[PDB]
């Protein structure tokens, strides 16, 4: 149970680690596209590392890094059916971010470090655990900028607007790039002060 | 249909890929085999193959580089000149090296990948290491937790090596008991008190460590060696217990243990000026060889001290070899001090820590205390805190000649 | 003509590390230092202008819609292809350049294994798909990306040297204060954010 | 308290100058202090705070006669607060008002913004140096000033205080404070509300503080209709040149009088606490490009055709050019790379009003945008330094 | 030849009369042991021991072979010991008139004087520590060789003497010193001056070079930069004119000459001038009976670079030409950073001040304000005028970044090079420190 | 060894290969009805009807709607399948497009598709209304909508924006239903058969004709709107076609 919860705030990819930060900053506008994309990251880390193991005894050195693109390539490339076939709209709002988890350092960045030279099942919960992580700072960032720019979580009414007769305008940098940035920063602030031993000197 | 086709187009993406890669890789990359030169001497030549790093070519040849992590790169103990190749120091590397020495060649070989021809100039301690396996002779308790060590040798002779030396102890993985551990009834009674014998380790894999020498080179026979126990943090119990320590105290007379020849650069200065000598715990061993080289060695007529660090008489080890050793020559004297009696001690002498006795009896009036090289050795407490008091008496860094043991 | 606007349009109006969030990872990281930075950046510069003309030529002539054959459209196999032309050919040119080039190599070469199957590369091809771009057309976009993502790096690394003499707080200090300066520095480049 | 002791060790050393000596060399030392710098820049916008306050009133007042009359004008005074407190104080509020009337008007809607900007920054500036344990620096008096100057005078004040709040914790206390980063504040917290909340600090209801007035600015009616479309409606008058240059527009409390803003940068100039490198490169960098610009020309654009001396007295280009591009902090540091910031302000400035459809002006873009160049400046400004050094300097 | 531009003359009130007049008898002298750079003592005597003229008194474990010898004979009273016991000053009560003698050589002679003949007779007397060298400021080590010495035979510094009225008694010294000089270089002698005429050396190695315009135009490290820039690579030696006048008594005499001109000067100096004193002279005792009442601050050397003389640093140093004595101000003023200056000098025009050309100021040791953040106005532009950034080298050493401040030009640089630097600064920045613990590091690592 | 590395890339890639294209293959059917039923519920919105579920929209569209394909030049209808038609990818094409002249792009929109398609609204065998898909470039982007003219070809039924990326508050307003229900009521064209709908600043009078509100503090995006209107009732657009909807 400790293993699987430790890249959350202990080397949760984003907060110490610099992985996966191009998704963080471009589907945090909403709940629902920050919701749908950890998953896929979920679904993707665990399920590459899984494969990545049993066959990492017989991987060519030469061309390892072709053959573990190719795994991760074809996962993501089967996630992109899937969403298109069901939950189109969220697949049209994330546009060409679904594709880049292929890019995702996190997705290599655990492939590569610990489904090489480790078995299948620890693997697996290696990348479960991760995307655990990696989610949590796309639902803070994400539930913050959603709330704060729009009134409203996973398009549910929480703050009335004023245009809708309600009382709250919304902040307009918050469905902004500039925002985004201030939020990690400021999470990460947050994470080193309850846990400074994560202080760079 | 489709499916034929994207199977297809599929495949033969990835193939013309990987065949351009591969491809490329016969006509770009030289897979030819590397040419290594050791002080430029043609037989020193090693010939090793792409790939790998330093150390494991020279580890395989005929010079061993010391490495105390067994390359972890936080040691710096494989500090090579490379006169040619190697590339630009890593980043890495100047942590542990200085800006000034990178220019000299200064290069951690175990943080360096051979990947090209190169040159290097490894110095002869470095070169002259020759493997033994010494049959050891006492393992006898010295004190509650240190215990010396004796090594036969395995071809006659000495262990070549210059005063305060260390050789660097590699043991095979085995399960050894504290049980097992045999003590003399005088300190087994204080071991009784926590009941260590409870432990059992168990060394996995193999390990290697590094031990201070204590016999001066006219010891001619018996390389003699004081061992502490390494046990787990009495307030952390937490923690493995001791692994090559225990393992070397599990064994007696009859065991062997290799040695891989002697290291070290804890050496004292060939001046007129006076000497001083803080020892603790492992730490009587290179002051022993120190004393000893003097004395008869050298017979210098410099004037000498030692303040040895000691909780009670039963942790008091050669005591006998001291005072002997002062009463032979008065220039050399020795004093301790008590960091907490026993009710049956009845000590009447110098009580406390070394890091204030020694100040306000000989420091505090000393002349020019600058003039004078500190040699100590001793618990990581002591060194800090005898640290910040010669600082406070104005006493250079080079003539604090620290050699810590953990 | 139409290729100088849009050269500028690919070096300030759309920026990929700004605008577009893509390649933040090494953006972030290796912005410590102008030098490095000059010559991460240079490398992605070359990757763009090799890997989207490229993956335009794959693309038209295999991948296309209905282009290869009546009814057939091997669109699904887009991210595969883009993501394995980036990695195949800048491991030969991390390969040609050392061998041939050795002062290249030790100047840009280095930085080639940073730019393999990075976020930015692939996400100017993907854009690239999106857009109907002529081969000429996805050079000059290939090119201009590149460039305005080294603009964005350099002067990060610029900002990030100026910060020596900076106190940031612990806690903040390093990623924090990183994060906060790249949302700033996206506060500028939204100046041109209208500009047609 | 200990804590609170550091802050009146701010509040002594305010009234009264410490009586410290030097504790080494140099044992004297130049009368300037950062506090006195700080001041004469806080003195120095005096006269374009005073005017700005008049004008804002006098705008109100032409409108507000000019939208209602009689009884409708008295209901709309007695609706705002604003309006029936300058009344109850002994101002008229009809067409005959004179300039006491006009600045008290204009008082009771910057004096709460000014007031608001300086607590709630104050705080987060005090509440930063207690915890790090840092004496209050004087950056902070020059930073309130100059963010309640640049805003509209309609302004909400929360939007205000978020404005500050961002701009003094966000670009500054985070890298340390005054001197320790690289960014506007002043401008930062604009930029916030640029974006944040651009409804309130754009558009045609905010630059009039008069109820249901709805007023386009020269800006904006140049880039609609080129120079024959400003107009003052309120008053039926075409903006001539001289009422641009002295101040006679809606707009920024602040920033309208470009007469009265040079007089408080000369002074600053000349006392050397303001760069003139700087300011001569924005100058060079604004007639460059809006020649170019009539040059080229275009029957699309009126942006085109707007002359240099046009672009010098609209919007906030004085203002800027003379208070926030002179930022010592966020500007560059050698001689040479202030030329270069100075210009790339220009140029931008001239670039984001004639091109951006988005924004009618560009002057705190352009600041911000040249912030982020003022380190690579200096650092090309460097490295030919040090090529110069590595050869002996041709010795 | 060289015009100097961006600089500042501090117009302190009580400029010496510039001329020469005996001096107050002197009982103490001392050597200051914290103003050698990286110096470590070992002691030679004790308290209580007799000392000859040019007996040694310490050497440098760091620098081996340097010998720091007494300057007057007499007793040993007392070896000050500050904070990790380092040591401050060797006192010498003054008695008797003994002498450690040298080889003596006619003036023809010297320039053909061979350099180990010359290395051995100033280290012997004590006098190769008249040299520093460019970078570091330390003493050349005794093997080594520079193919550049500058002599400093001006001074721009405020209240500073006139050397050409110091060089022009010792004429004959001052000439067979720069032969002296011109046999020990490897390269030439640069002799700087403000253009008045000088006692000219006739050997082609010696060079005269003049500079004009406000200090720094007369600092040493202001003409290695325009003559001969100075790296790791190329090593410079500097040298005042009084110790080039004592280089040519010891090898004209075959004596040590230890006796020195000083300007004693400052606001509350009564009868500012130049007196006559001894190497290392007691300042209470040089300026007892000669300073108005009230609490006064005295330093050796100026009041830019210079050392505040109380207890153990009482007494004169050894490369300070001079004793400025001023108020020490203590008086906070209500809303006095606000109030114009009409007596309130600075670099800005900020101040009242400055209008009044030809003004004279009582400056005191007020600092002017508090410790900030730097601000940069532009101030070190305008009195910096070597070829260098100094915004951007000031905060490298604000920040610690050595690397970066070599590169920028920092081995250049001398405490004394940032004074103006130092006076100027908004933020009240001491930047001679700074400097020095930056070069401490790049030394340290070297 | 190649053929070991040759044995395991192929293996790997045949593998990977077919899951890749049977998932794409298999599910196109449902991605196609994924993105053909979206744009089927906004026709829906504006044609009036109420729809919810994915059943109920293909239900609905499929028994009230008509698409049907027309030429703008001679505004009268062409043969075709105008269910399946991408106007936005005939416009780009140059096989059926023009390029507009500055003066005619009013609406500043590159090109323009020589085939439009428009949806009837059956209603019992007879139309009701025809929803007229019109676009236009705005401050940001480029603004789709669908306007929903009577049978008359004057009255406007509804408008709705379902696509548009301007500034939420401001521009965004577009979508505000407020602003959309506005439309209901007014006449695209006048007694002389012109466009005379207007996009007044500052509102426009109660109980107007041709006169909708613009958006508050966001005139930019409300001349868009206004250019987006005059170019598609003018002659380049809709205004053959209109012209032949009023006479039957
Ligand atoms: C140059 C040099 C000379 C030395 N000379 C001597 C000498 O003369 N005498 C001497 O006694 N020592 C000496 N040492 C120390 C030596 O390296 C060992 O610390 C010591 O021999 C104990 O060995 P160990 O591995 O069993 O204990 P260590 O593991 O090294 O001791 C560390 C502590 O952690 C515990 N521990 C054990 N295994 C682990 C583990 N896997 N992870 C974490 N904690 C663990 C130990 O019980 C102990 O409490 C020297 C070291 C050096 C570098
Ligand atoms: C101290 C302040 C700075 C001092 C600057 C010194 C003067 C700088 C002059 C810049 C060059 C002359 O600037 C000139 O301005 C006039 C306004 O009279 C413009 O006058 C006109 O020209 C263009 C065509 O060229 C017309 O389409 C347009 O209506 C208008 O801009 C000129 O186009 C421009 O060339
Ligand atoms: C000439 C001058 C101009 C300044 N301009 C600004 C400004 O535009 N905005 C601001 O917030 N602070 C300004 N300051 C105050 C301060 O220098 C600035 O906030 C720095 O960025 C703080 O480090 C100015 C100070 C001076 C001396
Ligand atoms: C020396 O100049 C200054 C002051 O004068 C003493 C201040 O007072 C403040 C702060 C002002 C206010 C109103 C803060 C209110 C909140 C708290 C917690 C004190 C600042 C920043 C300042 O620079
Ligand atoms: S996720 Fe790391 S570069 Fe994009
Ligand atoms: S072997 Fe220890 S650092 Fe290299
Ligand atoms: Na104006
Ligand atoms: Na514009």
């Amino acid at each position: 149970k400790k293993s699987v919860l430790a890249p959350v705030l202990d080397n949760n990819p984003i907060a110490l680690q610099v992985l996966g930060v191009c998704s963080a900053l471009a589907v945090t506008t909403k709940l629902e596209t920050a919701f749908v994309m950890t998953l896929a990251v979920m679904f993707v880390t665990a399920l590459s590392n899984f494969f990545v193991s049993l066959i990492r005894n017989h991987i060519p050195n030469s061309v390892r890094i072709i053959v573990q693109m190719a795994i991760i390539a074809s996962l993501v490339i089967v996630v992109d059916q899937i969403l298109k076939a069901y939950l189109y709209d969220i697949s049209k709002q994330l546009s060409v971010f679904v594709g880049l988890i292929i890019t995702n350092c996190i997705v290599m960045g655990r492939a590569e470090a610990f489904a090489m030279k480790s078995e299948p099942i620890p693997s697996f919960i290696d990348g479960i655990g991760n995307g655990l992580g990696y989610g949590f700072v796309l639902m803070t960032v994400g539930f913050f900028r959603e709330l704060l720019g729009s009134g409203k979580l996973f398009g549910l009414e929480v703050l009335p607007l004023i245009s809708n007769g309600g009382w709250y305008q919304p902040n307009g940098l918050m469905l902004l790039a500039p925002s985004a940035f201030f939020l990690i920063g400021f999470m990460i602030w947050a994470i080193r002060t309850f846990k400074p031993e994560q202080v760079e000197a | 249909s489709t499916i034929i086709f994207g199977v297809v187009m599929f495949t033969l993406i990835i193939l013309a890929l990987v065949l351009v890669i591969l491809f490329a890789k016969s006509k770009l990359v030289p897979t030819g085999d590397i040419t290594i030169s050791i002080n430029g001497d043609p037989e020193k030549a090693i010939v090793t193959q792409p790939g790998g790093k330093l150390l494991t070519a020279l580890a395989g040849a005929g010079v061993f580089v010391s490495s105390a992590c067994g390359g972890g790169g936080s040691c710096g103990q494989c500090r090579v000149k490379i006169k040619s190749g190697g590339g630009d120091i890593l980043p890495t590397e100047l942590d542990h090296i200085s800006k000034g020495e990178a220019r000299e060649g200064e290069r951690l070989a175990c943080q360096v990948a051979v990947k090209a021809d190169m040159d290097l100039e490894l110095p002869e301690e470095i070169f002259g290491v020759k493997k033994w396996e010494c049959t050891v002779i006492s393992n006898d308790n010295k004190a509650t937790f240190i215990k010396e060590l004796k090594l036969a040798i395995p071809d006659g002779e000495s262990v070549p090596f210059r005063a305060g030396g260390y050789i660097q102890i590699e043991a095979p993985a085995h399960h050894v008991k504290y049980a097992d551990f045999d003590v003399p009834e005088k300190y087994r009674g204080d071991w009784d008190k926590f009941n260590l014998f409870r432990y059992e380790s168990k060394v996995d894999e193999p390990i290697i460590r590094a031990y201070s020498m204590a016999n001066y080179p006219e010891e001619f026979g018996i390389i003699m060696l004081n061992v502490r126990i390494a046990t787990p943090p009495p307030n952390n119990p937490n923690v493995p217990p001791g692994q090559m320590s225990s393992y070397i105290w599990s064994l007696k007379a009859g065991d062997k243990c290799t040695i891989s020849g002697p290291f070290g650069e804890f050496f004292a200065k060939d001046t007129d000026a006076e000497m001083v000598f803080i020892g603790g715990g492992a730490g009587m061993a290179p002051m022993r060889s120190h004393i000893f080289d003097q004395l008869k060695r050298l017979k210098s007529k410099r004037k000498m001290s030692y303040w040895y660090g000691a909780r009670s008489k039963r942790e008091m080890f050669y005591v006998e070899d001291f005072d002997g050793l002062a009463a032979e020559n008065d220039n050399f004297v020795w004093h301790c001090a008590l960091s907490d009696p026993q009710p049956e001690d009845n000590w009447t002498g110098y009580t406390g820590f070394i890091h204030n006795v020694l100040y306000e009896n000989y420091l505090k009036d000393h002349e020019a205390p600058e003039d004078c090289e500190y040699y100590m050795c001793g618990p990581p407490m002591m060194n800090a805190a005898v640290i910040n008091m010669l600082k406070n008496l104005g006493v250079e860094e080079e003539n604090i000649l620290l050699d810590d043991f953990g | 003509e139409h290729y100088i606007s849009l050269l500028v349009k690919s070096i300030f109006i759309e920026n990929m590390a700004l605008s577009f969030f893509l390649g933040m990872c090494t953006f972030l990281a290796v912005s410590k230092k102008v030098k490095t930075s000059f010559g991460l950046g240079i490398a992605v510069i070359v990757v763009l202008t090799i890997s989207v003309p490229v993956n335009n030529l794959v693309y038209n002539l295999v991948l296309k819609p209905d282009a290869l054959v009546e009814g057939v459209d091997l669109s699904f196999l887009n991210f595969i292809t883009f993501i394995g032309v980036i990695a195949a050919l800048v491991q030969i040119l991390e390969m040609i350049l050392d061998r041939f080039f050795p002062p290249l190599y030790n100047a840009l070469g280095i930085f080639l294994p940073l730019i393999t199957v990075n976020c930015a590369i692939f996400g100017g091809v993907s854009f690239m798909v999106q857009r109907d771009y002529s081969f000429a057309e996805s050079v000059v976009y290939g090119f201009g990306s590149g460039v305005g993502w080294m603009l964005a790096i350099v002067a990060l690394a610029g900002i990030r040297e100026k910060m020596k003499y900076s106190d940031v707080p612990p806690g903040l200090r390093g990623l924090g204060i990183t994060f906060i300066t790249a949302g700033l520095m996206a506060l500028g480049f939204m100046s041109f954010s209208g500009v047609q | 308290h200990e804590k609170w002791f550091a802050l009146y060790e701010a509040a002594a050393t305010l009234f009264y100058t410490p009586g410290l000596v030097t504790k080494r060399s140099s044992h004297v030392r130049d009368s300037v202090d950062l506090k006195r710098i700080m001041i004469m820049v806080w003195l120095a916008v005096f006269p374009a705070m005073f005017w700005g306050m008049y004008n804002a009133g006098g705008q109100a007042i032409a409108a507000l006669n000019h939208l209602y009359s009689g009884d409708q004008l008295a209901a709309i005074v007695a609706g705002n607060w604003h309006y029936w407190l300058t009344e109850m104080l002994g101002g008229t509020m009809s067409s005959d008002a004179g300039w006491g009337s006009k600045m008290l008007l204009g008082a009771t809607y910057f004096l709460p913004i000014y007031a608001t900007v300086f607590i709630v920054g104050g705080f987060w500036e005090v509440l930063f140096c207690m915890v790090r344990k840092h004496e209050v620096n004087e950056g902070f008096f020059v930073t309130s000033i100059l963010f309640a100057l640049i805003v509209p005078p309609t302004l909400p004040l929360w939007q205000a205080a978020l404005g500050i709040t961002f701009g003094v914790v966000v670009a500054k206390e985070v890298f340390g404070g005054t001197g320790r980063n690289f960014l506007n504040p002043a401008l930062a917290g604009r930029a916030f509300l640029f974006f944040a909340y651009p409804a309130q600090i754009s558009g045609d209801l905010v630059w009039t503080a008069a109820d249901g007035y709805s007023g386009a600015t020269a800006l904006s009616q140049w880039a609609q209709g080129g120079a024959g479309a400003l107009i003052n409606n309120a008053t039926g008058q075409t903006i001539t040149w001289m009422d641009a240059f002295i101040g006679n527009i809606p707009g920024s409390i602040g920033e309208v009088s470009t007469l009265a803003l040079m007089i408080g940068a000369a002074f600053i100039v000349y006392m050397g606490i303001a760069s003139w490198r700087i300011i001569g490169g924005v100058m060079i960098g604004m007639i460059l490009l809006s020649t170019l610009f009539n040059v080229i020309g275009s029957d699309t654009n009126a942006m085109f055709n707007m002359p240099w001396h046009w672009h010098l007295v609209l919007g906030g280009f004085a203002f800027g050019m003379f208070f926030m591009a002179t930022d010592p902090v966020s500007a560059s540091f050698t001689n040479s790379g202030k030329w270069a910031y100075g210009i790339l302000i220009g140029v931008m400035c001239v670039l984001i009003r004639v091109v951006n459809p988005a924004y009618p002006e560009g002057m705190m873009l352009a600041i911000l945008f040249a912030n982020l160049f003022a380190p690579l400046f200096d650092h090309v400004v460097v490295e030919r330094n040090i090529k110069r050094r590595l050869a002996r300097y041709g010795k | 030849m060289i015009t100097i531009k961006k600089g500042l003359d501090l117009p302190i009130a009580g400029t010496p009369s510039q001329v020469i007049s005996d001096g107050k008898a002197i009982k103490k002298v001392a050597l200051l042991g914290e103003e050698y750079v990286g110096m470590r003592p070992t002691m030679h005597v004790r308290v209580g021991d007799e000392v000859k003229k040019a007996q040694i008194l310490f050497e440098d474990k760091k620098n081996p072979g340097v010998k720091f010898t007494s300057p007057v004979s007499g007793k040993v009273v007392e070896i000050n010991r500050g904070a990790k016991r380092v040591l401050q000053s060797v006192v010498i009560e003054v008695a008797g008139d003994d002498q450690v003698t040298f080889d003596k050589f006619e003036a023809n002679q010297l320039a053909s004087l061979n350099r180990d003949a010359i290395k051995t007779q100033l280290v012997e007397s004590g006098l190769w520590t008249a040299f520093r060298t460019r970078p570091f400021s330390k003493v050349p080590a005794i093997d080594s060789t520079s193919e550049a010495i500058f002599v400093t035979a001006m001074d721009t510094n405020p209240l500073a003497a006139e050397p050409t009225v110091v060089i022009n008694e010792q004429s004959e010294a001052f000439v067979a010193g720069l032969d002296v000089l011109s046999a020990l270089t490897t390269g030439k002698v640069y002799v700087c001056k403000k253009g008045t005429s000088l006692p000219r050396s006739q050997q082609p190695n010696v060079e005269e070079h003049v500079f004009d315009g406000p200090h720094p135009a007369g600092l040493a490290g202001t003409h290695m930069h325009f003559l001969y820039p100075v790296s790791a690579d190329h090593v410079a030696w500097s040298i005042n004119y009084q110790d080039v006048i004592a280089v040519g008594q010891l090898f004209l005499t075959g004596e040590l000459y230890t006796q020195r001109v000083v300007s004693l000067a400052g606001p509350v100096v009564n009868k500012p001038r130049l007196v006559r004193t001894v190497m290392g002279a007691s300042l209470e005792q040089l300026v007892d009976s000669e300073i108005m009442p009230g609490e006064v601050r005295i330093i050796s050397g100026s009041v830019l670079s210079g050392t505040k003389a109380t207890g153990p640093h009482a007494y004169l140093g050894r490369y300070h030409l001079q004793v400025s004595v001023l108020r020490e101000g203590r008086d906070k003023e209500l809303f006095g950073w606000a109030m114009p200056g009409k007596n309130k000098f600075s670099v800005t025009r900020s101040f009242l001040g400055h209008l009044f050309k030809g003004q004279v100021y009582n400056m005191t040791t007020t600092t002017n304000g508090s410790d900030r953040s730097m601000v940069p106005i532009g101030n070190y532009e305008k009195v910096m005028p070597l070829d260098m950034e100094p915004t951007l080298l000031l905060r490298d050493l604000c920040a610690g970044d050595s690397d970066s401040a070599v590169r920028l030009g920092a081995l250049e640089l001398d405490e004394e090079d940032l004074a103006l630097c130092t006076f100027v600064c908004p933020g009240k920045y001491e930047y001679g420190q700074l400097l020095r613990e930056c070069l401490d590091k790049i030394e340290k690592e070297g | 060894s190649i053929k070991k590395t040759l044995f395991v890339v192929i293996a790997l890639s045949l593998v990977c290969s077919i899951i890749v294209s049977a998932a794409a293959v298999g599910l196109r059917d449902k991605q196609k009805e994924n993105a053909a039923l979206d744009k089927q519920s906004k026709i829906l919105q504006v044609a009036g009807i109420e729809a919810k579920g994915s059943k109920q929209i293909v239900e609905l569209f499929n028994k009230s709607i008509e698409p049907r394909l027309v030429d703008f030049n001679t505004g009268d209808f062409v043969e075709g399948d105008a269910a399946n038609y991408d106007q936005r990818k005939a416009a780009k094409e140059a096989s059926e497009s023009i390029k507009l002249t500055a003066e005619q792009d009013k609406a500043k929109i590159q090109r323009r598709a020589n085939v439009g398609v428009v949806y009837l609204v059956k209603d019992g065998d007879k139309t009701s209304k025809v929803i007229l898909p019109v676009h236009g470039n705005g401050l940001w982007s480029m603004m789709y909508a669908f306007v929903a003219v009577e049978t008359d070809g004057n009255t406007v039924s509804g408008l709705t924006y379902y696509e548009q990326g301007e500034t939420p508050g401001l521009g965004g307003e577009v979508e505000n239903p407020a602003w959309r229900a506005q439309w209901v009521g007014k006449k695209l064209f006048d007694e002389n058969h012109k466009p005379a709908i207007k996009i007044v600043k500052g509102g426009a009078p109660q109980g107007s004709e041709h006169g909708v509100d613009g958006l508050s503090g966001a005139t930019l995006t409300s001349n868009g709107v206004q250019n987006t209107f005059d170019f598609w009732l003018g002659d380049m657009g809709f205004g053959p076609f209109l012209t032949k909807v009023r006479d039957g």
